[PDB]
């Protein structure tokens, strides 16, 4: 997940 | 190479029934679960329905569920409304030194609501449009559930070249089409004929308008 | 949040385009992005991605032909050699770490031809002037020899919505589009008029229908 930014909220 | 299969197109239901359409990957997804389900109606951008297999999206109706974990997911319409009919698409990640994703092909959901035959209209050219040299006749099949054919008969004869079919999205309040058929051809051809023809066929019964080059 | 997508147009066989996604309502150094594609009756095609980084990754089939790089509030799509393949709608999506893709944007549309922007003629729709009347009569405009998509089309400037039905466009035989749009009126109400816009062209057309 590195640079893969934030999840759903 | 992560491949993404879906059921094949069209997948049907009636109104208030239940659909399942299914994604194969190639591969195992990422976590088992980073599998995501679209809905596209024509003309519109894509709309996030599920993510990681089985969350719903903020706003998405709880009629839309989704389930599989691997290599086989299952989106499932519960109480399938007009409003529903679509074309829906998964989209699925592994890792393999770095992120690999694809999209399946899409299935496309076709609501079976309440049958209606068609209405049918035929529209001679203009004079304006006879003077281009190149005539287009449009017929229209109005407001109609299931699918209908369109046959073109020019002083009885079936033509083969020169038609094109354009069907709107279905009705999101009766599930119904509606259908505009074109028959072009030069204005030399146009004025060596009399009759035009447009035959509108849904199963057993059909709907045909015509008109006489020369009474419009 | 929201994403648009801008750039698209008529573009030459062998040519290069660049298209743009500008973002609202998030950071780009927190979410990474992504450019899907449909070719027009297809289904969506992964193109490739930006990491939060701004280290951008490419579909096996990419083979360097795209460019896709980002500032603080847009990205670019570098697109070079276009063909008739790379003809398609261009969507940009965020996407979400754990895979979801939202929000899309309207997309733009790429047409890769050789031909010349071209505006619609638009022409009447009217029954046959020898049918008898009813109460009731469906008028519609034929628009066509535009290029390229799209078209919009409104009646009486926006005011009449009711019982009108605007088909999807169809390419014909000449490369070029058309479309027909109906609206169905009393027989006795005033002409209507179809208003037909070309954005390519910044051409815009009203034609008046009457009853034949
Ligand atoms: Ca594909
Ligand atoms: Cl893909």
């Amino acid at each position: 997940k590195f640079g893969k930014g934030g999840t759903y909220p | 190479a992560l491949v993404l299969t879906q059921t094949p197109s069209p997948v049907s239901a009636a109104v208030g029934g239940a659909v399942s359409i299914s994604c194969q990957s190639s591969q195992n997804i990422y976590k088992d679960n980073e599998l995501s389900w679209y809905q596209q109606k024509p003309g519109q951008p894509p709309k996030l329905l599920i993510y990681k297999a089985s969350t719903l999206a903020s706003g998405v109706p709880s009629r839309f569920s989704g389930s599989g974990s691997g290599t086989q997911f299952t989106l499932t319409i519960s109480g399938v409304q007009c409003d529903d009919a679509a074309t829906y698409y998964c989209q699925g990640s592994r890792y393999n030194n770095g992120w690999d994703s694809g999209f399946g092909g899409g299935t496309e959901v076709v609501v079976k609501g309440d049958p209606v035959a068609p209405t049918v209209l035929i529209f001679p050219p203009s004079a304006d449009l006879v003077a281009t040299g190149t005539v287009t006749i449009v017929c229209v099949a109005n407001k109609y559930f299931p699918d209908v054919t369109v046959t073109w008969e020019v002083d009885g004869t079936t033509q083969t070249t020169g038609i094109e079919n354009s069907k709107t999205p279905q009705n999101s309040a009766d599930c119904t089409y509606n259908l505009s058929s074109t028959l072009t051809l030069t204005s030399t051809q146009y004025n060596s004929h009399k009759e035009y023809t447009c035959k509108v066929t849904q199963g057993t019964t059909s709907v045909v308008q015509s008109f006489n080059r020369g009474d419009c | 949040q929201t994403v648009k997508e801008s750039g698209g147009r008529l573009v030459t066989p062998g040519g290069t385009l660049t298209l743009t996604c500008t973002v609202s309502g998030f950071s780009l150094s927190r979410y990474a992005m992504s450019w899907v594609r449909q070719a027009p009756g297809e289904g969506l095609e992964y193109i490739g991605w930006i990491n939060t980084y701004g280290s951008a990754y490419y579909a096996s089939w990419v083979n360097g032909r795209f460019t896709i790089s980002k500032t603080s509030t847009t990205m670019d799509l570098k697109m070079t050699s276009l063909t008739a393949a790379d003809t398609a709608t261009y969507f940009c999506v965020r996407w979400f770490a754990d895979g979801g893709m939202d929000p899309w944007g309207p997309g733009t549309l790429v047409t890769v031809s050789s031909g010349q922007p071209k505006a619609p003629s638009v022409f009447p729709l009217a029954p046959c002037c020898g049918d008898t009347p009813s109460s009731t009569v469906t008028l519609g405009c034929l628009v066509k020899g535009y290029l390229p998509e799209p078209v919009t089309v409104t009646w009486n400037s926006g005011t009449l919505t009711n019982g009108v039905r605007t088909f999807p466009s169809v390419r014909q035989s000449s490369g070029l589009y058309s479309l027909s749009s109906v609206v169905s009126v009393t027989s006795s109400s005033q002409p209507v008029t179809c208003n037909v816009a070309h954005p390519a062209t910044n051409t815009k057309v009203d034609k008046t229908v009457a009853p034949s």
